[PDB]
């Protein structure tokens, strides 16, 4: 049980927005506050 | 403890609390001025506690 756990596995992301503007139209019609919300934590992610 | 006049939270906020929360979202003070004014109209308006 102990050792199965990643420790340090680092799933890797992307971050360029560009890919996200297009994946969050892909799937959910309007609700726009929220994708706006969510762009802005990937943007704020990115700098840091 | 007690409570905090109006006036008085002007000086903490930009002292103790601005900087804090411009650490926590990881930008440096070159980049994101707050005058005073901003703040003393947030406190007077948008929070009366």
């Amino acid at each position: 049980w102990l050792t199965s756990i990643p420790w340090g596995k680092y799933s890797n992301e992307n971050l360029d927005l560009a890919r996200a503007q297009a994946v969050l139209e892909e799937d959910h019609y309007g609700m726009e506050d929220v994708k706006k919300r969510i762009l802005e934590f990937i943007a704020v992610s990115q700098l840091r | 403890v007690s409570g905090y006049v109006a006036q008085e939270k002007l000086a903490i906020a930009e002292r103790y609390l601005v900087p804090q929360a411009r650490a926590l979202c990881g930008l440096d003070e070159s980049k994101a001025k707050l005058s005073s004014d901003v703040l003393t109209l947030l406190i007077k308006q948008y929070c009366r506690e």
